[PDB]
């Protein structure tokens, strides 16, 4: 009850529009009477950052991040076949697990959601729950929920109860069960859909920036969009996110709109035309093409070429054991892609991804997209990602940095 | 025969090990002098009111139902690991 | 071949292309061709469709159509309930 008094002597929300002090923020709890309790905020749309970033490590005492994932996916119409669902979730559970990492969502229970929720809460008894928590941040619309009678309170209602209805879920969408954290935001009004992704967007590059100060130098934590297939929205997130230079969206090479930019990212920019994505939107969403407008259709035709034009932030992978290929290629690659092109001349290149491959076991991209022939390197700089190879037991890593330049007299000087 | 028996196998005396755990697991204390002494006590209490309500307490047991799902699915977790 | 070659163009839009060529594709041992020809990754596939061919994969002792049909949409829970 101590966060109680900056968390309505800060944050306002909407009505009407004008805007007031919120309200109905506290812990809720699920059916199950001992699975643990999380934390919700109503935040209507539009706040300082100062604040959002007083509410983010202070009130709510939550450490500092090491690696951001961010996964958007279709909702309420999601369909995979469960052999490649079954390879993206054992995949995901090791991106997740071997860094201290941050994932975030639009948690409600429908689709994508519900599988990355799934495959946190199988990891969390496949852990034991020891101690570092993982936090697995949510943000949804305030309007769209349902059965917020049990919720909104103007005093606070710490030990909340919310139960899962599943059945008057029309217009409106059921909140989601696997999650710890919940940024509900709210834009006046109760029944449209996508208001998310300004926040989210914008929450993503606030904590980017979190990880300086702290340490030698002023190096900023990495970011990851992760895309499996959506419709309307999930292009909306993808786009609103790489208007921000830092993150990379990484795409699934099978889906529904993820084939769309899997057989569009093959041509050049000029060949793309407005007959061309529609005969794809045609192929592709088989059912409900119809229901589009001409007018949407020309509004995504610039979305799409807005895309391509940053050939640097787009990457399409493909899942196959057969030839040693996963989910953590993929994002090493598209943040190695990203950081070679940019407007710093060095130095910070190599730092963070070194560390991050040396706790993913891939050695084999490692050494030719870092340790070019074209490099210079001292020992002095290799200390921290030798001895986190070698605690680990990664000999290859040992074999590798043994010949590029670690020197054992100075190692153990 | 015979050495085929003896060249058989050394888990021969581990194996003894749990059929004599079994017997002299249940048993009660006091030896066969005064075991009428246990009988006794065993035979009055087991007409009045129930006892030894776990007759095998370190052998088998039956778990709580929400401990069960958690134990099963953190094997199942390690086969698919295997 | 020859047979699914002819059905693919044709007036009806579907449902009729699949139904008696897999019973006969499960019937021969003839997996290879099947998995190609009909389980194209552009469709789309539900477990009480694909039931029957289940069960004659599985009484006459052919192991890779189970194996296919388990991952290509066949719920055991489903199947068995
Ligand atoms: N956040 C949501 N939660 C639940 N259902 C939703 C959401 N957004 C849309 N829907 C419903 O799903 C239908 C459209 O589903 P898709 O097109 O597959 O999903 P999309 O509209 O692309 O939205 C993707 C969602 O994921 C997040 O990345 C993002 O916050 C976005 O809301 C719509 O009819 C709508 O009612």
């Amino acid at each position: 009850c101590s966060l109680a008094s900056w968390i309505k002597e800060n944050i306002k929300k909407k009505e009407c529009v004008r805007e007031t002090p919120t309200d109905a923020f506290g812990d809720i709890s699920f059916g199950g009477l001992g699975q643990k309790t999380g934390k919700y905020v109503r935040v209507s749309s539009d706040t300082s950052c100062e604040n959002l970033y007083q509410l983010m490590t202070e009130q709510w005492k939550l450490r500092s991040p090491n690696l951001l994932i961010s996964v958007t996916g279709g909702a309420k119409n999601f369909y995979i076949k469960t052999h490649l669902k079954d390879k993206f979730r054992r995949g995901l559970i090791k991106v997740a697990q071997t860094t201290g990492a941050w994932i975030l969502t639009g948690g409600t229970h429908a689709g994508v959601m519900k599988h990355v929720g799934m495959a946190v809460r199988d990891y969390t008894l496949s852990s034991g729950s020891m101690e570092g928590q993982i936090v697995v941040i949510g943000v949804a619309p305030w309007g769209v929920i349902h059965n917020r009678s049990t919720l909104i309170h103007p005093e606070g209602r710490f030990p909340a109860y919310y139960s899962l209805d599943e059945q008057g879920q029309g217009r409106l969408s059921c909140l989601d069960i696997n999650h710890t954290h919940f940024l509900l935001v709210d834009d006046g009004t109760q029944g449209h859909y996508g208001v998310e992704i300004e926040l989210r967007a914008r929450l993503e590059k606030l904590i980017s920036k979190l990880s300086l100060g702290n340490r030698e130098s002023g190096v900023t934590i990495p970011v990851v969009c992760v895309v499996l297939d959506g419709g309307p929205g999930t292009l909306n997130t993808i786009y609103n996110s790489m208007l921000n230079h830092t993150p990379c969206v990484v795409l699934e090479g099978s889906g529904r709109l993820a084939d769309v930019i899997a057989h569009v990212a093959s041509v050049p920019v000029s060949k793309v035309t407005m007959a061309l994505i529609n005969r794809l939107l045609k192929r592709f969403f088989m059912q409900e093409y119809k229901n589009f407008t001409e007018l949407q259709i020309i509004e995504w035709t610039k979305k799409i070429q807005d895309i391509l034009r940053m050939p640097h932030l787009l990457t399409v992978f493909r899942i196959d054991e057969d030839k040693n290929y996963d989910v953590d290629v993929a994002i090493l690659q598209a943040l190695l892609k990203a950081s070679r092109s940019d407007e710093h001349a060095g130095r910070h290149c190599w730092e963070r991804q070194l560390e991050l491959a040396v706790a993913w076991n891939r050695v084999d991209i490692a050494e030719s997209e870092i340790f070019t022939e074209e490099s210079q390197w001292t020992s002095s700089d290799l200390h921290p990602a030798m001895f986190s190879a070698l605690v680990g037991d990664k000999p290859e890593f040992v074999r590798l940095l043994l010949e590029n330049g670690v020197c054992v007299r100075e190692f153990l000087e | 025969t015979f050495q085929e028996v003896q060249d058989n196998t050394d888990t021969i005396w581990k194996f003894q090990r749990y059929e004599l755990i079994k017997e002299y697991h249940s048993r009660p204390a006091l030896p066969p002098p005064f075991i009428l002494l246990s009988h006794l006590i065993l035979f009055i209490r087991g007409v009045f009111l129930r006892d030894l309500p776990q007759r095998h307490k370190n052998f088998r047991q039956e778990l709580e139902q929400t401990e069960e799902e958690e134990l099963l699915s953190w094997e199942a977790y390690m086969k698919d690991n295997y």
